[PDB]
């Protein structure tokens, strides 16, 4: 049984030394990073915190992020484990209607 | 959102948390609610059950039709996280957990980078960064600024 | 319902203009670290007055 | 199985005799305090109550405190087990608006 301290599904040594996700047939593999074969495919190299279930502290595990098992609305640049995925919600008031309360 | 209507400089007319009428089910990033083609929602009421008008008194009413200064602050925003369910793959919203639990955690452990090379609109990303004094935070991968620019923007 | 005030109180206030605000107590919840998935979660049961 | 009466994850003898947390690769260890190797690294020596899950009685375990598995808003001086981490909330009234209720 491979070690996994943060319980996120990515093995610790993979998280520290680098890794990547790659479909082979129609299934995704979580391969450890390899210069000779992955770099040609344009696969991103991922590093994350072995001890944090989410490295960015946002509510999506590093595994969920890199494999895409995630809320799809999460914008693609935030799919990367080191990029925090959080809402920024501001309200703007398009116009204000007062009605005088007069008998 | 907990909006607050402010007369003049900083005399707060009223603080209103949104009611069921003003609730927005989803708000995907780079989206408006209601969607930008539709007319904006009406905040009318102070009551939990949306049954009382947002009242304003005489001096406030006179000051408003004179100066016409009515700012709207956004004190805070309530909302829930939808999380992926490994079992049947559906994303589900936990109404227990909410973003106010998560956001301060994010702001306290990530470098913030605001950047406006995209048509001079500010874009704020947050990149996980080592915190030397916090033992758990040193376990994050080292973050050069160039790497941050590449992966975030 | 408005925070109401009666006539003698109203007169006394526009005369003396003394309206203090005491903070008798504060309600609030603790967010605790969840060892499983690392998220900090707020228990609405537990609250700081216990602690 | 090492003894742990307060169930907080720090072994009793470690709690009494002193201890410290230290990353080695990208993982934190909860080492017993050692003069010759830890003092040079500037690591704080920690002591806590073996029998109290939190020594300061605040709702964060001594383990959670020293290892940083904690609410991040907890200010750094209170990360130390002997320093209580509690809110102090006072309300100040910036101004008071009376409106005379007159027909
Ligand atoms: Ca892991
Ligand atoms: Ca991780
Ligand atoms: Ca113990
Ligand atoms: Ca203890």
């Amino acid at each position: 049984t491979v070690p996994d301290r943060d319980n996120d599904g990515i093995p610790d040594s993979l998280e520290v030394e680098g890794y990547t996700v790659d479909v082979k047939n129609k299934r995704t593999f979580l391969s450890p990073w390899i210069s000779n074969i992955h770099e040609k495919k344009g696969l991103t190299k991922y590093k994350s915190s072995p001890e944090k279930w989410s490295t960015a502290s946002d509510p999506y595990s590093d595994f969920e992020k890199v494999t895409g098992r995630i809320d799809k609305n999460v914008s693609p640049e935030a799919r990367h484990p080191l990029v925090a995925a959080y809402p920024i919600v501001h309200v703007d008031m398009e116009n204000i209607i007062l009605s005088k309360n007069e008998d | 959102p907990t909006t607050s209507l402010v007369l003049g400089k900083n005399q707060t007319l009223a603080t209103i948390k949104a009611k069921e009428n003003q609730l927005s089910q989803i708000l995907a990033p780079n989206n408006y609610y209601p969607s930008k083609n539709l007319a904006p929602i009406a905040l009318n009421a102070q009551d939990d059950f949306s049954s009382t008008p947002i009242t304003m008194n005489y001096n406030q009413f006179l000051e408003l039709e004179k100066t016409k200064q009515l700012r709207l602050d956004t004190d805070q925003v309530y909302g829930n996280i939808a999380t992926y369910n490994f079992e049947n793959g559906r994303v589900r919203v936990d109404t227990g957990s909410n973003w106010s639990e998560v956001l301060p955690q994010i702001q306290e452990t990530t470098a913030r980078i605001i950047f406006n090379g995209k048509d001079l609109n500010l874009v704020e990303r947050r990149i996980a960064a080592v915190n030397p004094s916090d033992p758990l935070e040193t376990t994050k991968p080292d973050m050069t600024l160039k790497e941050a620019l590449k992966i975030a923007f």
